[PDB]
């Protein structure tokens, strides 16, 4: 069980987030660690892409994501 | 002394107003004088300023006429005969070209000096309606051509999806963008005849809401919708021409005009999904929901179920080496003034904050 | 000599008599002499001693003419003409500036010299219909601001509710206080489309209990009411141009105007339930049985379901900040004939016996 | 050389003919002569001799006239044209007014020199009436008030009782006491509009035998009544303007009338039961039907079910202190013709062959 | 000084408009000026080049007329009035003759000067219309005959195939052929007179798609088609003058015109089936399907499913000896003009794209 | 320069066209030149080279006539009344004569100079014809009588037999033989009343297959035929006066007149049995079939199906002293030229190749 990864990446080419098929698993991930939907997720994710200004998505930007929002607010690990 | 009827019919022709008892009422505000008239100062109505002084004689004795309803009935039967023809000489590509130009007439007002409408919350709209679906603006040049080339049993779309979601809300601007009416088959097969025959002339029909037998178990009320759509085969095919009704005696048998047809996740029959061309799947999205929760200037002013909308996401991403070519000089024309008023930064903030669930201009 | 038409359309004008044959026969009185006419006199009826001696030179020939039908029957289609003008320039929020107004034009008669009308009684219903549901008048800016906001599937309301608990009673009241007509759906969808269409260029509309197949245990008929209402899905989204019928020949494609829907504690399918706003459930009160029981002059004279009853709630409560710039001159006028003639220690007084289950006005 | 038209609208003023081809026939009985018209001579119809020296010079050309229908037809919409209006000017209780005198003015004629009924036998009618309910005079005088206050879902009255009682007998007689028409709802609610259209500016409705689901084991015919009445709750409870259809085109939007419903033992949903204001349960009774079996002239000459039988009922016992003021001069007259033909003994001696089930005139 | 009926009334018969808005607007379009019209000189409509010269001096005056759309419908009535009589003079194979040549002159215009039409395209379909069925043209010349010879149950022909394989594509391109209309009848039994009414002095009928109860188990949904069809014995037959209604008066009484059925593998009574002639089942076929998706230019410019077409391949395979003696003439005209353009191995080829399922001009 | 609208009626009269549309066109061909016009020279239609030198000075004038449908309306009008009348004057039997005489009209034009009927095709549809039932001829003499005698309850006959075997073959030319319409009731009781209308002033009806429930297990469609018949009971008897409606309108209340019901071995109620006189059980002979199978002259020039043909088996079997005694010397002049033409063994000979299987004229 996952999130389909095709679930996610269809918000990633509205906004024009370039990511690929390695880019998008790696949200896909982020939608079974604390259960944010595909919908939720890239809500939150681009939040993270302003106030550390990032027009642009590696699998960086992408992993201090974990570390900085969701880090200090994890609903799974209380 | 004696009234003039080309001069009504003049004005019919203008307004392009297919309607007797409003044809009249217009015409009949032009039997006092335009030295005063508020609305003429005020700029409210181009209907009004624009052809008072043009009438004001004519409707000075129009008032005196003991044939009112019977001057502007002539004259709307005018205006329909100008469609009739039309739909028969100009391709359904020319159709659309005089479409778009009358739609870009009502925004050089509103977006003028005797406006009130705010370019930046239709362009906001334009950022909410390309995150209702995967390549929004792609898929609007896709359906506009379907219906231009004009395919037999490669015509209607389907707009398929559960409640809320953005149905209604395209399949009602592409309406306005396009150019027609919006039916409904829900009734039984009786008024169904006094209700197809709006299709007259037009260009594409919007069926709302289709209900079937299917989707019993989903709390999906069963109709006549899906069966309705069966029973007219031909109709949706178009390689035939069709039976219309239009008061009474007949006023027409031509081609049934291509459309859309929206439903609610019901069952459809192979037979049926055979004659459609693309199912769209809307999906009830959250983050488009908390954002008209701060946007309530788009479905306050109708800008997400505008046609006017869908023709600034035309003009901003699809070329100009696209549209008509007696079109293309009015095309670059607002790729100036929306470039000019918003950059690319502007413009995709605001599909930012739709990401988020807040105000589409914050 | 000859008959004047100009004149008769132009008291057509002054009435808004969207009828045929009362026109007539309004017209039709002052081909005597106003000279000892009782009815101008006694002062009955403002469209008569107000508009006799101003028409009664055209309607002395006018009993001579052979065409009595003939030129009242086009004053009708100038009338209707007015209204389906109105129903596209003004704004909803004018529109209804427009019958607030008017609806003190008749206070300012019945509440005057030449009126019947105790504004004791009136402002006594003002406390029965306060106490009909929690901050009533609360809810009342609520309802008028949702229809002048008009937002797509986001228009109608719930007044479901048990038989006898106020429903019928403010449901009616809110049709005059706003505007409009009241349809049912109760009957097949044969006869539906010769009933929908009496929401042309109309304001709201008033379904008066729909039957439904659910409640079957609650000894509640069912009927086509909740179905209808389904088969009109567009109907009640208002994001495309329904079509509506008006004696045989087509007269109008326009937005199907949102309203009020009743019902008797029916099932509602959640495809129907997600084309409504809010969901009044209307309480069997006995307070309230009581004390109707000691005010005959509400049921009688027509207080408790009468739109200007509302008014005076709406001008008592609500401040003048909310109410059109144009009436803001007219609010305060009442504000201070209201406070002149009863106190809050008056007023209280009667909803007080309204709890104990007395007269209002004891 | 010419014919008048404000003189055969006269005419139908007068008699108040609601009727096209009626009031053509009646009017071409002047155009010969009434120097020896028998029918003016034999004193006939009032609506004869007292009008053809009136219109004997029109109607002398009347007959050489090629629209004899056309003129007659203006006239008719004249008459419409009046109930349109005072359904709106008058009160509920100055309609009765005039619709009382109306009813005693056939009295002044029938009871007088130039008529050939015999007041005994309308005395007579006047005992078997009150022999068939409790109270039967102070029923009317509730009703009638009833009728005149006017109160919103509290204005039906239910005539619920077995076949043959005396349902059909006063539901029909109170119909000409006060004034209106009678309508079915037997039929599908197709035809309903076409029917439930002759309400329009009445005063009461009648609804005969409503035939429902209920009662299966009585042997009682299951039909639509019941259902239809269910299917018309604004219509019953009156506080918001239903539609009504005359001919095609719409000529009212106002009030249902109240009135009567009559049935026989069905079951009531209690969502319409709550419609109504009191149920009078009509008892085959046995010394009635006898009663008749020795007094023919009553269902011969209609006495029984005559308004006019009513009338007198209202004016023996009713006071003259419940009557319009303006009327009240006019009840006080009967009221000495009849103490003086009839005392009290001959009276309730009348009264006692109905005990019996014997003539009452014995 | 007055407007020319008879020119009216002579480009009717000349442009052959049955159609009433249509033939004003057509019209309308002369009071102006052919000196600079750019439809004049651009040669785009026939009926429009050919015809302002001859009708510029009426033209300039009907303008002015108040009875534009009288002035035309007597027009109207005088075409369809040519057509009534047709229906009973020219035998059946002479009403095709002049078809033959109608369709002839169109060709003679869009494959000259003129003309925007690719000879090539049309050819191209020849070829892809015989890759149809077997011996298509030889099938084509049969039904031909089949409808003039006019056999009493023994005319219409059965088009039962499954879905998407040509059906809809043969039965419409026939009836542009031979000439005729195209009805339905999955429609209630109720408007089916409303629409039967449409074959009045027509060559031949066309059902789209029946419903039947039949193929419940092949996902195919049951209707009234089949049903309808046997309802309708008689009309199948044609042994008696069957009854017809033209907007409300009824307009004719003659026999009904032969034609084709149409449906998808339905089940079919063999009541029904006896009143056919022969049964052709369409074979969903690959190459074809494959073959449009090289050969655009077939959907757009509609000629698989054109009648042009269909006549293209009658003088490519049919000899000139079994046309009309009167046409053999122009029949040799273009198997001249086609076998100069192309040759028999040109031909050919393009039938060999279609075997492949690539375009069939390559 | 005025039309003349006499002269019109007048060639109404003649042709007896009881069509609108179809009196007008042909009536339109008088206004050109009967000089060089060649469907008088060709002598083609006896309605147009007979008339138009007596017409042809109107119809100059007609031409530029702004009421060229009124003044042949009125004319249809006449027509119509002339039947209207002759249904009340002529006996049954005398209708009949007229009859007989109108098919010898044409006979005398068809087998002279001016026509192109081969008597011995003709001659050989009444030699399959006679192969078609025991005592053919016989029996058409009783069917004739039976219409003329008039017997209530007696006058319909039944022609109930399985598919294809001569019922809409005989049924058919019976019709034209006597004179009349042939309905329908397979559709539902609701168009009923407007196809039972056509039978006003008609001599007898036909009506085509009539569905039932019965036969359900020989694969036989069941609708609402036979139940029809039996909701028209009266109808079938004649015994009273039936309502029938034409054109909105009523044009007329009359006795239903008798005629033919066929059906395909449906189940037929006793209470309809009891209704019909005799029943023609049909058989589907072989020798029959394999007959037209190689004369197809009878199929294609409507021959078997023709009530001339019936005529001719009429004069050649039936004896003088049968017919009236007006046209006796005409059945003498038609009796002199058949056996001239064919004798007896030529005759026979024609029925024995019936016998056989191959063509009737072999
Ligand atoms: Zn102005
Ligand atoms: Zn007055
Ligand atoms: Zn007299
Ligand atoms: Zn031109
Ligand atoms: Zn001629």
């Amino acid at each position: 069980m996952s999130a389909s990864a095709q679930q996610l990446a269809e918000e990633l080419q509205i906004f024009g987030l370039d990511c690929e098929e390695a880019l998008i698993e790696k949200l896909v991930e982020l939608c079974v660690q604390y259960g944010q939907n595909e919908e939720g997720m890239v809500g939150e994710l681009i939040a993270f892409c302003t106030s550390t200004h990032k027009v642009g998505l590696t699998s960086e930007i992408l992993n201090s994501f974990e570390h900085e929002f969701l880090s200090k607010r994890l609903s799974k690990a209380r | 002394k004696q009234v003039s009827w080309k001069l009504v019919t003049e004005y019919a022709m203008e307004t392009k107003c297919d309607d007797v008892l409003l044809l009249l009422g217009m015409y009949l505000e032009f039997q006092y004088s335009f030295e005063m008239c508020l609305k003429c100062i005020k700029k409210e109505q181009p209907s009004h300023y624009k052809y008072h002084e043009k009438h004001y004689a004519n409707a000075a004795i129009f008032a005196d006429s003991k044939n009112q309803k019977t001057i502007c009935q002539q004259a709307v039967d005018t205006v329909l005969a100008k469609k009739r023809v039309d739909s028969l000489q100009l391709t359904r590509e020319q159709m659309l070209t005089n479409r778009f130009n009358d739609l870009l007439d009502r925004m050089d007002i509103m977006f003028g000096s005797t406006g009130s409408a705010d370019i930046e919350e239709w362009m906001a709209g334009v950022a909410w309606l390309h995150c209702l679906l995967p390549k929004m603006d792609s898929v609007v040049y896709d359906f506009l051509k379907c219906m231009v080339y004009n395919i037999p049993k490669k015509r209607y779309w389907l707009f398929k999806g559960p409640i809320d979601s953005g149905k209604t809300t395209l399949a009602a601007a592409l309406l306005e963008l396009c150019g027609g009416k919006a039916l409904n088959v829900n009734l039984p097969l009786d008024r169904l005849n006094f209700e197809l025959g709006v299709a007259i002339d037009q260009f594409l029909v919007v069926f709302e809401d289709v209900k079937g037998t299917g989707g019993e178990s989903r709390d999906l009320p069963s109709g006549q919708g899906i069966n309705n759509l069966d029973n007219l085969r031909d109709y949706l095919d178009g390689s035939v021409k069709v039976n219309l009704e239009k008061k009474h005696l007949n006023k027409r048998t031509q081609i049934f005009p291509p459309g859309i047809v929206t439903m609610n996740e019901y069952s459809v029959p192979k037979t049926l999904q055979a004659r459609f061309v693309k199912q769209i799947d809307f999906r009830p999205k959250d983050y488009l929901k908390h954002c008209l929760e701060r946007s309530e200037f788009l479905l306050e002013k109708r800008i997400i179920q505008s046609g006017i909308a869908l023709l600034l996401m035309l003009i901003w991403y699809r070329p100009v080496a696209e549209f008509a070519q007696s079109i293309q000089s009015r095309i670059v024309e607002w790729k100036e003034r929306l470039d000019k008023e918003f950059s690319l930064s502007v413009y995709q903030k605001m599909k930012f904050n739709v990401a988020m669930g807040i105000g589409v201009l914050d």
